[PDB]
């Protein structure tokens, strides 16, 4: 009869959300300004805001059997449709600006961060603020995708519909866009730069997979209203995810907001022990006595920041440490978290520390501090004795972000809504162990000649014609196909942009105008690029495409990849079976190959036990070619090939892709890649490759060693720039453009498969690879440097990767160690922890000077010991000196100073030239070798170092190892600047 | 069957390579348990010829067979069931999370004498065990030794062993070059000699005792036959500085398996009762004659006098020893080699041209460059 007590308690809670959140939602647009001070509606501030509206209406409609009870639900539910709306038409009145975004990832293009929050309009400009923010728009498309599974009828027109889907394209590149952020801000730096965040990343994924097959128009709604999501760009958010924890970004070691990442919203990881790592690291380097701090060296607020200027200087960064703003807003995250994993002292432990810093406010109602900032004459205790200060409340009062996930975790931790109603697409579940699926493989023949072949050899395949009516066709194909999903003409949007297909992808069985279509997968594809023209290659990218296939599908059915053999995978004779092609074959029917199940069978027994996707924007130009389907000397020849002039691209006759099918048959690299370069030919998905090896902390340096010509990349770069720089810092050669992009691939593709050959390389620098590489093939073979140069664009493909990976594994095919100091210095490998042991050696030191360039004490305090960007500084030290075997002679003498620092008590107080330590124990490895009895012919000089050729070539350690004189001589010098030493703990 | 091995295992990560054998950590589902799996491709890739691919089968079913001869010992991996296939070979033994001792000896250079004691103790008790049931390894080597968290020792790839009929000697050379005992070369250079039995285990043993104290194989230079010169001959020293820190008791149980005849070789069962392996039982009578107590009283003294003296000899480290020779004494020697592996780490691999003896440099470069 009357109202339960959780309708009355939830009247408190009304009471707080209105008084709160619901009083400053405008009444045009339904957005929710910042504050009073700051009077606009940041898109992911709103979202959250919104939140606590959302959890209350799902807390009010469990008891909706009164007419009041229903409405202030109704009330609820419909501002959170408000909001979500109001927000839609701010993103959807810059449609101009999702199109461009979608080809074009550029900050310039990105959908504005704040709004008019009372006319959905753009308060600043394109450039006046930091807009792009993919986790804005992804915590928009997360919880669009579930306030619609909730019920919550948001989009109302099929043009939204496409707005959405275009939205997801805008969202796709998260894990190759570099973006500001969470915290508007980019980089730690706080200069403009943005940079790969793992929360835009991690926020792109859940959001991507809380759209996927959605129907935005909730259960009354049609194929028309269901947004079609690709897992290729799910999983490669998992990849870039993976490589990032438990660090935010290469310039972060962690933020408090990847616990909207890990557990709430997104739970965007997969793997449990990430989480739990992340989340302790978050607790160890962030949670304090006043809440967490967003990220080491924040500064926002501190009182050691001038307010006025918007960017912050290289040397500020280290006024802000350990005196840092700290905001409650990651409590309530832990909070939330714990509700969802279940840890009711998880529950506890927060929600006594948020309700200590909770200021009181108004009739008594609890409101969450943005943040605790240092008062600033007690900045000096807290540099010595860190959190435990009080720090008095300041930023936004509440901060309604933070203060909707404090009702939202009240309201769950209360017993008045559960993790499912908030969490109604089972995002939660994220971290379950999956079982790896079972790839279903169609081997293939091209023709009824090559089913001959593959017979005589006892393999079960159907022609390409006996599919029909199931019809394959090339990977590129269905990149085209996508191409019209969310066109909209009057909005002018153009649907998807072509991106690269990977297996994910192309192992869904699609249906298309009621025709079942299965692509092959994209790396046998010829025409691209010559990856697919070396079957040793085939095999290789298959083992790891089904390995990659096997631990990541997460769709319904197994995966079918449909393989072609094709007549380039034949023998040269034409009548056999390649033999690399021809184990992969009999490999599958056995039922493993790359550590994934296969089962081997016809294309026709897998039509019901696959994903058949209906390809609904199909129903009634790709369309066209889709509708007709459905109804003397070579090497002579490029010299003539290449005088036509610069390749002009028209008809100037009297089509080098028929020069370069020949080539392809006869398979000669050296003449096959010439014609990629001269015809330009380029790989689909460098930029992921790019990526991957990006997201392991690495910086990437494609070009020859001078810096101005070698061009480092540390963000995310989009394709077309990505390839321009490489085509620009290709200096016109072409042979080297292509060997930059492909040596790229084998870099990604060792780097996904061995992470363990790049722990002592922190820079990536492909344009010397090709250098080392040419080196270790000039020496095998001894020849000419101009003859290696011939050599190394005539190995395969195979063997390119794997003479790399003889470069980089460390495996042996003038000297030995000078073979093996030139292979160590020029690679720029140092041991793990080196560019942190210089650190504690720069403490005890004013500097370390290299041919007379200093690398001072100052940077130790400016950078932290984990900065790469300290990495660059010792290492643009340590390429002061030209010559590669010399670089790791200064290498190995900088370790002997700490491992001579650690013995030694005091400091040396001065500069250390660690060139010269090395040039003495030269002179002191030239005395012994003297009285010993080397003869003047065994101890030459080095014409350009200054080192004996002999002490280049002799071993690490022993009696007369090169640093037991490196050891000896870093004392002498330590004898003049410092009088007196003691050296104790042996 | 493929069926039969996913029905019972699921393959999780790559845990190493080889030649044409891969090791893989799974899981076993009705007991969660975490196992190793090596999967051996049969066909190699194509490259293997069908003599190849039935050599390897044949070597493979041979493989099972020595590893279910020998099983429940606490130092050699239990091949808990082995699966073929038309071009697979799986067997799943235990999970070892650390790597081959090869891989430790490249974290610490110079293992120390109470681990290696444990260490070897396990080996030499492994190889009573196969010599008793007459089976030999050829095979000894650090990477053929695999170690779990508590250092224990897990002797790995019996991959050429081969079971001797009673009193019958082989003659097939099996084995990288390093580990090879004199007998091995001298039975490939002649045939006179009628093969070699069982005491070849002792001579592989006894040189992981030069490398796990010394970071360095006994006999070892970049050219191939030479190493060969050395072995069969017999030339080794306890070199200096790096020899002399250790305690006389180490340098007697390494000749005793590193002498060229292989009859008078120190056999696993009296191996064991060297000095260096004898323990201490707690409940022990000991009488003794009174000359045995005179000197045990003694003794007792002489140990307490002597631990004061050889303490009072160790030599600080000062300014000048480190200019002078740094090697010369043990705290900095030892130094010098770790930040020797941790640099060069990479370079030391398996075979002759990546052993780690080549981050050793021993002698004047002169003598070096001799001939
Ligand atoms: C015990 C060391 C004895 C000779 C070598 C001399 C040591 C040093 C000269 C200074 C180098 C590093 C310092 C880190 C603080």
């Amino acid at each position: 009869r009357s109202r339960s007590n959780s309708g009355v308690r939830l009247d408190g809670y009304a009471r707080l959300v209105q008084q709160t959140i619901l009083c400053h939602q405008n009444p045009v647009t339904g957005l929710l300004p910042a504050s009073y001070d700051q009077k606009d509606a940041w898109v992911r501030d709103n979202v959250y805001s919104i939140l606590a509206v959302w959890g209350l209406g799902l807390a009010y409609r469990k008891n909706a059997d009164r007419d009041e009870d229903k409405a202030k639900a109704y009330e609820l539910e419909q501002s959170v449709v408000k909001l979500m709306r109001g927000l839609l038409h701010c993103m959807i009145r810059q449609v101009d600006k999702v199109e461009s975004f979608k080809y074009s990832q550029s900050t310039k293009d990105s959908l504005h961060a704040k709004y008019n929050t009372k006319t959905c309009a753009t308060v600043v400009g394109d450039d006046q603020w930091g807009h792009l923010q993919l986790d804005a728009t992804s915590v928009y498309l997360l919880f669009l995708a579930q306030m619609t599974a909730s019920g919550l009828h948001i989009i109302h027109s099929l043009d939204e519909v496409n707005f959405i889907q275009n939205l997801v394209f805008y969202i796709e590149a998260a894990y190759k866009t570099a973006d500001f952020g969470i915290w508007e801000r980019g980089d730690k730096t706080n200069q403009g730069i943005s940079e790969l965040n793992a929360s835009s990343v991690g926020m792109a994924k859940a959001a991507l997979e809380a759209l996927d097959e959605l129907d935005l128009f909730g259960v009354k709604g049609g194929p028309q209203s269901v947004i079609h999501v690709l897992a290729d760009e799910v999983q490669h958010c998992q990849s870039i995810l993976n490589s990032l924890l438990p660090r935010a970004s290469t310039s972060k070691e962690v933020d408090a907001s990847l616990l909207s990442v890990v557990s709430f919203p997104a739970f965007a990881v997969e793997d449990s022990q990430l989480v739990e790592l992340t989340k302790q690291e978050i607790i160890t380097k962030l949670q304090g006595r006043y809440g967490c701090c967003r990220f080491l060296r924040d500064g926002y607020k501190t009182p050691k920041e001038d307010p006025n200027r918007l960017y912050y200087e290289p040397a500020e960064l280290k006024l802000f440490e350990n005196i840092e703003c700290e905001w409650p807003l990651f409590w309530t995250y832990f909070i939330l978290d714990g509700v969802f994993s279940g840890n009711a002292e998880q529950v506890q432990e927060y929600k006594e520390a948020l309700e200590a810093v909770l200021i009181k406010g108004k009739n008594g109602v609890p409101l969450l501090p943005e943040l605790y900032s240092v008062p600033p004459d007690r900045v000096d205790e807290e540099y010595q004795n860190p959190h435990t200060v009080d720090r008095v409340p300041m930023g936004k009062l509440p901060h309604m972000w933070g203060q909707s996930l404090y009702i939202l975790g009240s309201l769950m931790a209360e017993g008045f809504l559960a993790p499912g109603e908030i969490d109604p697409l089972n995002r939660r579940f994220s971290t379950v162990p999956k079982p790896d699926v079972v790839v279903q493989v169609s081997i293939l023949a091209e023709t009824e000649e090559i089913k001959t072949i593959l017979k005589d050899k006892g393999i079960y395949v159907e022609t390409i014609a006996e599919v029909y009516p199931i019809r394959v066709q090339p990977a590129r194909i269905l990149s085209h196909i996508y191409s019209s999903l969310g066109c909209n003409n009057r909005m002018k949007l153009s649907g998807r942009p072509y991106r690269h297909m990977g297996v994910l992808g192309t192992s869904k069985l699609y249906d298309i105008r009621k025709t079942i279509f299965t692509f092959t997968p994209q790396f046998i594809d010829q025409q691209q690029f010559y990856l697919a023209l070396d079957n040793k290659m085939i095999v290789e990218m298959l083992r790891t495409d089904l390995s990659y296939l096997c631990s990541r599908w997460r769709m319904t059915g197994q995966p079918t990849i449909t393989f072609p053999i094709s007549h380039s995978m034949l023998d040269e004779d034409g009548t056999s079976l390649n033999s690399s092609i021809l184990a992969a074959l009999r490999k599958m029917q056995d039922g493993y190959f790359g550590g994934a199940r296969v089962q081997t069978g016809k294309l026709s027994e897998f039509l019901t036990t696959s994903c058949c996707t209906h390809l609904s924007f199909m129903d009634p130009e790709v369309a066209r070619y889709l509708d007709h389907l459905l109804a003397e000397q070579a090497d002579i020849l490029y010299m003539l090939y290449t005088m036509k002039g610069p390749d002009w691209n028209t008809e100037l006759y009297n089509l080098l892709t028929e020069l370069y099918g020949k080539v392809g048959e006869i398979r000669h690299w050296g003449l096959i890649r010439y014609i990629s370069g001269i015809l330009r030919k380029k790989v689909e998905a460098l930029d992921e490759a790019c990526t991957d090896l990006l997201s392991h902390q690495k910086h990437l340096t494609v070009g020859l060693p001078p810096e101005p010509r070698e061009k480092t990349i540390s963000a995310p770069l989009p394709y077309e720039a990505l390839t321009q720089l490489i085509d620009e810092a290709s200096e016109g050669d072409m042979s080297i453009s292509i060997l930059t992009q492909e040596i790229m691939v084998y870099l990604a593709m060792y780097m996904r498969t061995q992470p363990g050959l790049f722990a002592e390389m922190f820079r990536l620098r492909i344009g010397l690879i090709i250098q080392v590489m040419a080196t270790e093939l000039a020496h095998s073979l001894r020849c000419s440097a101009e003859e290696a140069t011939e050599g190394l664009m005539n190995l395969s493909p195979s063997a390119m990767k794997n003479l790399l990976h003889h470069i980089l594994s460390g495996k042996e095919f003038q000297g030995q160690w000078q073979r093996r100091r030139r292979l160590d210095g020029a690679l720029n490998r140092v041991p793990v922890g080196f560019y942190q042991k210089v650190w504690k050696v720069l403490q005890k030191c004013h500097g370390l000077s290299v041919e007379g360039f200093v690398l001072p004490s100052s940077t130790t305090r400016e950078m932290t010991p984990g900065e790469i960007k300290f990495s660059v500084h010792v290492e643009s030290v340590l390429n002061r000196v030209p010559q590669p075997e010399y670089r790791q002679l200064l290498v190995e003498a900088i370790l002997v100073l700490t491992m001579l620092a650690d013995i030694e008590i005091h400091s040396i107080g001065s500069i250390i030239a660690v060139e010269k330590i090395v040039h003495i124990a030269n002179d002191l490895f030239l005395q012994e070798q003297k009285t010993l009895g080397a003869d003047d012919t065994m101890l030459a000089k080095d014409p350009a170092s200054g080192i004996c050729t002999l002490l280049y070539d002799s071993a690490p350690s022993g009696r007369f190892g090169t640093m037991t004189y490196l050891s000896k001589a870093a004392a002498t010098y330590v004898q003049e600047f410092l009088p007196h030493s003691i050296c104790a703990m042996q | 069957s493929a069926q039969d091995f996913y029905e019972n295992y699921e393959p999780k990560e790559i845990l190493g390579r080889g030649v044409s054998s891969v090791v893989r950590r799974c899981i076993h589902k009705p007991t969660s348990q975490e196992y190793a799996v090596k999967v051996i491709d049969v066909t190699g890739g194509g490259s293997f010829s069908p003599e190849e691919v039935r050599e390897l089968r044949e070597a493979t079913l041979k493989e099972v067979d020595i590893l279910r001869k020998v099983s429940g010992h606490p130092n050699i991996i239990q091949l808990k069931d082995t699966y073929e296939t038309n071009t697979f070979f799986f067997l799943v033994f235990d999970l070892m999370k650390r790597g081959e001792l090869f891989d430790y000896l490249t974290e610490k250079v110079t293992l120390s004498e109470k681990e290696t004691r444990k260490i070897m103790r396990a080996l030499l008790e492994v190889i009573c065990t196969l010599h008793k049931l007459n089976i030999v390894h050829r095979d000894l080597k650090p990477e053929n030794i695999l170690l779990d968290d508590n250092m224990n020792i897990k002797l790995t790839d019996f991959g050429f062993s081969c079971q001797l009929e009673p009193g019958e000697r082989l003659r097939e050379v099996c084995g990288t070059p390093s580990y090879l005992a004199p007998e091995i070369i001298e039975c490939s250079m002649n045939e006179d000699h009628p093969g070699y039995g069982k005491e070849v285990d002792m001579w592989s043993t006894g040189v992981i005792m030069y490398t796990l104290l010394a970071g360095s194989p006994p006999f070892w230079h970049r050219k191939q036959m030479l190493m060969l010169r050395m072995i069969m001959s017999g030339n080794y020293q306890f070199g200096s500085p790096e020899w002399d820190d250790y305690s006389d008791t180490v340098k007697d149980l390494v000749s005793r398996f590193l002498v060229v005849q292989p009859q008078n070789r120190y056999t696993a069962e009296e191996a064991l009762a060297h000095p260096f392996f004898q323990q201490y039982l707690v409940e022990e009578v000991r009488h003794f004659s009174p000359r045995g107590k005179f000197k045990v009283i003694a003794l007792t003294v002489l140990a307490s006098v002597r631990i004061y003296y050889q303490y009072r000899r160790v030599k600080p480290v000062t300014r000048e020893i480190v200019i002078r020779d740094p090697y010369a004494l043990r705290p900095l020697r030892r130094l010098i080699d770790a930040y020797a592996f941790r640099i060069y780490g990479h370079w030391v691999k398996k075979g002759q041209q990546q052993n780690r003896a080549a981050l050793f440099e021993n002698t004047p470069k002169a003598v070096l460059l001799s001939l």
